[PDB]
């Protein structure tokens, strides 16, 4: 602990994360005139938004005439009424304005004949409040939308005096008296530890897909900010809600976009049946992400596989014109050939439902402010913010609508910037930190560097990943989830039993992957316990013991002829999960979803209904 | 039980005058993925965890795992291992770069050069920005194809001999191609003054059409041709 | 703003197409006026040619100033030496013809 | 931090350290284009040195050209040697000329795909061999 060089930095704002959300927040703050640091363990381009393919949602109405309130309806209906409708209002209203802003920065969107941003059909979207067929509102840069999004965002961020701490691993939040003061972080390049303190702190560290053995997300998506929050004793919301993307490569688990299915693509099983017509009649193979995967998983269970094990399904692009495949989806054309050895125009792609998105995360306003649950009521944590996948304003709720995450990144990244902007002024007193503050992080850093244990990091990571893949898959039951909970809690007790090898200062990847493992465990532990606790089939969480959707009312039959269930009995509520870091105990409580929009007269509240596409 | 040998460059800056050396790792290919990164990860996880390298997407999209595999600069998650067991794969860090540790090169100068060209739209009237979408024809969109896809892996610039001998003052294919990206984007107004920034003997003119860049590009792009396109523009533009 | 690096490059290509055109032209009709233009085109293209080799390899400033001066002196001595050969002797063209018929 | 300051801090950091440069020419994959550029430089230097040696010695050394040939006549006019001496002068010229045209085609922006480099790369070698053996017979 006393062997570590500590360099204190003084800033106005700190953004942990250089993804899409992280960047927009970062240079958005610098634009407001704030001295902003941006802490990132990767180079901004390497961040996992780069891998995004499908597109970004906006009701700009470039194909046919559209309205943003129809996009609003689709999201709340997509969220299975766990979505906070105040945040969904703000996002879908900003949707056109935020995409135009990006195009004005220099995002090379695909073009129409009219010269406008090319929009595409995507899963879950409809015209006229779910009455007028399929909606075309997915703005895209061919197949590399996330790639172009991040690059032009980074490109633009060079116009400001934003101090980028590149390849710096953030360890924990600098917290004093329930108020955020900054971040303590490891510099990977020379092993030194930096105290970057700021009046306001934005957490945008993205998802935690690496908790599972089969994910589309990068090796780096390890939910680090979500962990720094739980290590501060602050709650984590809706973590049991993990999105399983229908179409992913059978091999390494790489993504084949939902844009494939929005461009006339068909999902075909073992027999050759277009099975997404036996399950979903109205929206078909362009339904919600949780519904398609539910059909896909409950097709393999029947024994209707494909390969030498018979465990996957096919996405057929044999019928689509070759010219359309080159212009609209060149990215999956290469990766299908590279990873699966498949010609997209002559053969189908072997697909599998794999972990993709984490709609859970750090509880958030529509303003981006981190919330703590005190006295059964909501309270704003002073000087702490969260946006992107790491956050949970629950714009997505129980199931994320396709092509809405890149939107979330921009809208709330901007909102985090504006929340600080119209809150205080740059040059306001940066609160003083204690001379010792952050001992625990360095204490942890030191013992994990010299960890001469018995269980190698690799083996414990794999034990967690396989246990998560077996116990909390698409379908989950109380019997299996319980054995999972005991299994994950066991593996948490192995964190002092771990063996590390690399003992250097400069670029100790062995150390940071183990640091990632601590973070991954905390995220996994909360995901599994909340899943066994929740006794319903809402969104992507599907209990076979409790097949029904448990609301305050029975919304299938007429309203008002009923007595309202108390908050104690129904399940239309947010899961707030805590963990006592010492013993790994998951104590969890709940808060109600927001139904009121930002202005009833402008955007009517959509009450719960029967949901099936 | 198929065994493949890997000869990997190693260096530890925290080992008191440690010499740069090759270390060999032997791996069963049946318990391993097809790509080189799958092998690197396996030896990291099972054999030696002191092996330090950059990786993220394992999809050939982020550009983290750029290194010199068997002579050429490529992405490790994209180049599948040669199944021929009688051969030994030689893995090196990116040519003519300062080694921080093992297969991790210093890209600080590389990124700094990318900053100096200004990779963002520049309009003469930016007072009306953010309101309405800038119009660009479908044909003007096709001109950016082959250019935007670059992930900044730095395989090309690292393969350029001119970039070896003059890394300080020459920008290299990666950055140059991007400077060209913003030259032929119909939305950009600063096309002339972007060319005038290259009016020195080093920034652009150190290219000699050695074509190692285009040859090595893991994304299949053609930076050298785009560099030749800048040279033509530099002599043709008026005022 | 002056554009000097671009014109220099265009200059390199102009003398090249000349030197290309002049080698069959000198064979076609080996006259005295061809000998001088042949000497001028050879010496310039060689000066700019080596000029690059210098700017590519010669590191720093100390040797940079010397190598560009030493190349210039060589070039000045080379062109003057060829004109002397054209004026007082048989000239490049006739010299090749004699050397080849050997 | 500006783009210029980042570069200063790159060089100050690295040069004042014990970091090694990764191997470059020692390991890199040898290809036809890369080798054909070295030869274009090799020929360029040799030919310009040959041109200079001719002009310089015509300004310093005594005697005229007619006399200079006569002393390189009385040394056995071997058909196995005189041909070879004449072939070794015309060879670097022809290579640099043929690859020179290829450079000028490139500068116009044509033939810049890898299949177009390996095709024209052979053609340059073939046109060199034929024209060098051909002009050694005129
Ligand atoms: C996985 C995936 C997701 C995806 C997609 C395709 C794939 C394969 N396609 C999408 C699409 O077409 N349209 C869309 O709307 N979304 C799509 N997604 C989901 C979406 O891309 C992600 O949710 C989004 O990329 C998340 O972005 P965000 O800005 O929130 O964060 P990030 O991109 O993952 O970047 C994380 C950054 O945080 C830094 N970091 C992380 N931990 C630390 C610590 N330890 N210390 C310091 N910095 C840290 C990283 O450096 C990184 O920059
Ligand atoms: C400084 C120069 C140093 C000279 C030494 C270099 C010698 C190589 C020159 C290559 C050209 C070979 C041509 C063969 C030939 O038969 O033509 C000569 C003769 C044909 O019979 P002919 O009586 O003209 O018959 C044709 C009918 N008119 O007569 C001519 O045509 C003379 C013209 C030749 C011009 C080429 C000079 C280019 C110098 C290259 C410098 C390379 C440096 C090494
Ligand atoms: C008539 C046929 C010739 C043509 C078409 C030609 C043209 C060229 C071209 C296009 C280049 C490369 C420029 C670049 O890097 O893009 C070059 C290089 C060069 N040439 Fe020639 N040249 C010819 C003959 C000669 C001769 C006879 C000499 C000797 C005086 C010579 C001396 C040089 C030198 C010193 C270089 C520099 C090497 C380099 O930078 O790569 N060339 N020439
Ligand atoms: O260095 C060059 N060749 C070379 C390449 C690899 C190893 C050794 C030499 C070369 C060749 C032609 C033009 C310009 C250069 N250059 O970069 O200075
Ligand atoms: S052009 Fe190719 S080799 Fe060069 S930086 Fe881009 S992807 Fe890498
Ligand atoms: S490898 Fe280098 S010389 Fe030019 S075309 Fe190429 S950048
Ligand atoms: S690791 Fe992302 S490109 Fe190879």
């Amino acid at each position: 602990s006393t062997q570590y060089p500590v360099v204190d930095h003084e800033f106005d704002a700190v953004v942990v994360g250089a993804g899409g959300a992280g960047l927009r927040a970062a240079f958005g703050l610098s634009e407001a005139g704030f001295n902003t640091a941006c802490v990132t363990k990767l180079f901004p381009t390497r961040s996992h938004t780069v891998a995004a393919q499908g597109g970004i949602n906006a009701a700009l109405g470039n194909m046919e005439e559209d309205n943003w309130r129809w996009h609003f309806y689709d999201t709340v209906k997509g969220s299975d009424w766990l979505g906070d409708q105040d945040a969904i209002h703000y996002m879908t209203e900003q949707a056109p304005a935020s995409v135009v802003e990006l195009e004005n920065y220099g995002m090379p969107f695909s073009r129409t004949e009219d010269g406008k941003i090319y929009q595409r059909a995507f899963g879950g979207q409809s015209l006229k409040f779910g009455k007028g067929g399929q909606a075309h509102r997915c703005c895209c840069v061919a197949d590399r939308t996330g790639h172009s999004l991040l690059h032009t965002l980074y490109g633009r961020s060079l116009r400001y005096d934003t101090s980028y701490f590149v390849e710096y691993f953030a360890l924990d939040l600098l917290m004093e008296n329930g108020e955020c003061r900054g971040v303590i972080a490891l510099c990977i390049e020379d092993g030194s530890i930096h105290r970057i303190r700021a009046r306001n702190t934005v957490v945008a560290t993205g998802g935690y897909g690496r908790t599972y053995f089969s994910c589309t997300s990068a090796h780096t998506s390890t939910g680090d900010g979500t962990a720094m929050v739980t290590r501060a004793g602050l709650p984590c919301q809706d973590l049991e809600f993990v999105q399983f993307h229908p179409t992913g490569i059978y091999g390494a688990g790489c993504l084949i976009t939902e844009g494939c299915r929005g461009e006339g693509g068909i999902l075909i099983n073992s027999q050759g049946e277009r099975f997404m017509e036996r399950y979903a009649p109205v929206a078909k193979d362009l339904a919600s992400r949780d519904v398609v995967s539910r059909s896909m998983t409950l097709e393999i269970r029947e024994g209707r596989g494909c390969g030498p094990e018979k465990d996957h399904v096919y996405l057929q692009l044999h019928h689509l014109p070759p010219e359309q495949l080159a212009v609209r989806l060149p990215g999956i054309s290469e990766t299908a050939m590279i990873f699966a050895g498949v010609d997209v125009t002559k053969e189908p792609i072997p697909v599998l439902p794999t972990v993709h998105y984490n709609m859970g995360g750090i509880p958030t306003n529509y303003k981006g402010q981190v919330l703590r649950h005190v006295n059964g009521q909501d309270q704003v944590v002073p000087g702490l913010y969260a946006c992107g996948e790491a956050a949970c304003a629950s714009v997505h709720g129980a199931n994320r609508l396709g092509a809405n995450s890149l939107l979330d990144l921009v809208v709330f990244g901007r909102a985090c910037a504006l929340s600080i902007a119209e809150s205080c002024r740059p040059g306001d007193k940066v609160p003083s930190i204690k001379p010792n503050a952050g001992e625990e992080s360095v204490m942890n850093l030191d013992k994990l560097r010299f960890a001469n244990g018995t269980i190698r990091t690799s083996e414990l990571r794999l034990s967690m990943q396989k246990s998560m893949q077996s116990h909390a898959a698409v379908f989950r039951v109380g019997s299996v989830l319980q054995e999972g909970c005991e299994k994950i809690l066991r593996l948490y007790g192995d964190l002092q039993h771990l063996k590390t090898f690399d003992r250097g200062m400069v670029w100790n990847t062995d150390l940071v992957e183990t640091l990632e493992l601590q973070n991954l465990m905390l995220c996994a532990l909360q995901t599994i316990y909340g899943a066994e606790a929740r006794k319903e089939s809402r969104g992507a969480h599907a209990r076979e013991d409790f097949k029904e959707r448990v609301d305050e009312y029975d919304y299938s039959k007429p309203i008002q002829g009923q007595q309202k269930k108390p908050f104690q009995e129904h399940w239309r509520k947010h899961t707030l999960s805590y963990v006592d870091v010492k013993t790994g105990k998951v104590s969890l409580e709940y808060r109600p979803v927001i139904d009121k929009t930002l202005n009833e007269a402008d955007c009517a509240t959509v009450p719960p209904a029967i949901r099936s596409y | 039980p198929r065994i493949k040998k890997f000869a990997i460059y190693r260096w530890d800056p925290d080992k008191t005058g440690d010499k740069p050396h090759m270390q060999t790792y032997e791996i069963d290919l049946n318990n391993c993925g097809p790509m080189v990164l799958d092998a690197l990860i396996k030896i990291k996880n099972e054999i030696d965890s002191t092996l330090t390298f950059r990786r993220s997407c394992r999809e050939g999209i982020c550009g983290s795992c750029a290194m010199n595999i068997n002579g050429g600069n490529t992405l490790a998650c994209t180049r599948r291992i040669d199944t021929n067991l009688d051969k030994v794969s030689k893995i090196y860090p990116l040519p003519h770069m300062y080694v921080i540790k093992d297969l991790v090169p210093d890209l600080s100068n590389f990124y700094a050069q990318y900053k100096s060209i200004e990779p963002y739209l520049k309009k003469k009237d930016e007072s009306q920005e953010g309101k309405q979408q800038y119009l660009q024809s479908i044909e003007e969109r096709e001109k950016l194809d082959g250019l935007y896809e670059c992930i900044l892996c730095a395989c090309c610039s690292t393969s350029c001999p001119s970039y070896w001998w003059n890394g300080d003052k020459y920008l290299g294919p990666a950055v140059l191609m991007q400077a060209y990206r913003w030259m032929i984007d119909s939305r950009d107004d600063f096309t002339e003054e972007r060319l005038a920034k290259l009016q020195d003997p080093f920034s652009l003119y150190r290219c000699h059409t050695i074509m190692n860049c285009t040859g090595t590009c893991p994304k299949g792009l053609n930076p050298g041709k785009a560099i030749a396109e800048i040279k033509k523009m530099m002599a043709t533009y008026k005022e | 703003s002056s554009k000097a690096a671009s014109l220099h490059w265009t200059g390199e290509r102009v003398v090249s197409v000349l030197l290309l055109g002049l080698l069959p032209a000198a064979y076609l009709n080996p006259c005295s006026a061809m000998d001088y233009s042949l000497a001028a085109a050879l010496t310039l293209h060689g000066h700019w040619g080596i000029g690059q080799v210098v700017t590519d390899y010669v590191r720093g400033d100390a040797l940079q100033k010397a190598a560009k001066a030493g190349l210039l002196a060589l070039s000045a001595f080379t062109f003057a030496g060829l004109c002397y050969f054209n004026y007082h002797d048989v000239g490049i063209c006739k010299a090749v013809a004699m050397l080849w018929k050997l | 931090t500006t783009a210029k300051e980042e570069m200063e801090r790159f060089w100050n950091k690295n040069l004042g350290s014990n970091r090694p440069l990764s191997p470059h020419i020692t390991i890199y994959r040898w290809s036809l284009p890369m080798a054909m550029s070295i030869c274009h430089r090799g020929t360029g230097i040799a030919l310009s040195a040959g041109v200079s040696l001719f002009g310089l010695s015509a300004l310093l050394l005594p005697g005229n050209f007619e006399s200079h040939l006569e002393l390189v006549k009385s040394l056995c006019l071997g058909p196995t040697l005189i041909y070879t001496a004449k072939f070794g002068i015309v060879f670097p010229l022809m290579y640099h000329t043929w690859n020179g045209i290829r450079h000028l085609i490139w500068d116009l922006g044509k033939g810049l795909t890898i299949p177009q480099l390996t095709q024209s790369g052979v053609v340059v070698l073939i046109l060199t061999v034929l024209s060098s053996v051909g002009l050694a017979a005129m």
